[PDB]
């Protein structure tokens, strides 16, 4: 729907693991976490419509469109992201508490 | 949420080197602390505490226990008002 | 945007109130720059991010930073109100 | 930071008060303003709402609330500065 288990645009429940792609020898804390990822159809339900209904933006895309946008497709995409803590060593391997933004996608849509 | 802030890097990074830190958020989401610290052969030398966003890992935790067992650097994390004030160990 | 490859790229553009239609319910502002994303992903010209294309290389271009507005306009009930509305000016364009 | 006088016509359908100041947020680079806006069809003000509003290139180095389109239904002026919708006027300009 939204939440996934082979469909519509949703959002994908996956965990990174430092140790699985080498990254634990800069990382200390977390030692991974919940990125998830967004997968499925853009499908067109609703007529009068382009994605999302809600969106001013591709609202008025979506109205500009119907009389240099006819090329354009629609992609399931991260529509929430949230951040998160982390505590690492930089490349002088000073170690640096930051707190990255974008890291863990919370909500997938159709662009 | 405010929690317990040292930074042993104070001088290269040009913070205070203590004190506390308020921590800010967004709208859902949970608020921790956070320790982090050296041991070597019996002496604790800090390196680090402050806020920590929502992470599951910190979850119903009153407590700021190390979460692995010999790492050359220990992390805490734990949930409420300065519960990385004091940290602990794992067995 | 650049004229050899088509990267994905940020595309200015005004959006005028008067010329859409929507001036008889919309008093402010009488427009802006509503831009928007176009061009070709992957990207490979030029921290999800990272771990995404990092997963990538071994395992849509899209709006990636976007400027709330504030809008007084009339609602159906024909009222006026005042909203912020969140994602309405596309700032910078990127591979998902 | 920025403090705007608060209207609001609409406060019965909506749940505010009619009355009183706004206290204004908006994340770290951007300006914020102030506005106001009114009807006068007859020569009698009838205020619509006076509050905060985001960053707009239309409002920047504004001191004073000054209503600029030549004949509108609803005036609207914004303003950079604390309660600085305090007050408006309208001083129409070429469009």
């Amino acid at each position: 729907g939204l939440e996934c288990d082979v469909n519509i645009c949703c959002k994908k429940q996956f965990f990174v693991s430092f140790k699985d792609i080498g990254w634990n020898d800069w990382i200390i804390a977390p030692s991974g976490y919940h990125a998830n990822y967004c997968e499925g159809e853009c499908p067109s339900h609703i007529a009068g419509t382009s994605g999302s209904s809600l969106s001013f933006h591709s609202t008025v895309i979506n109205h500009y469109r119907m009389r240099p946008f006819a090329n354009l497709k629609s992609c399931c995409v991260p529509t929430k992201l949230r951040p998160m803590s982390m505590l690492y060593y930089d490349d002088g391997q000073n170690i640096i508490k930051k707190d990255i933004q974008n890291m863990i996608v919370e909500e997938c849509g159709c662009s | 949420r405010e929690c317990i802030y040292y930074n042993a890097n104070w001088e290269l990074e040009r913070t205070n080197q203590s004190g506390l830190e308020r921590c800010e958020g967004e709208q859902d989401k949970r608020l921790h602390c956070y320790a982090s610290w050296r041991n070597s052969s019996g002496t604790i030398e800090l390196v680090k505490k402050g806020c920590w966003l929502d992470d599951f890992n910190c979850y119903d935790r009153q407590e700021c226990v190390a979460t692995e067992e010999n790492p050359q650097v220990y992390f805490c994390c734990c949930e409420g008002n300065f519960c990385n004030e004091r940290f602990t160990h794992l067995p």
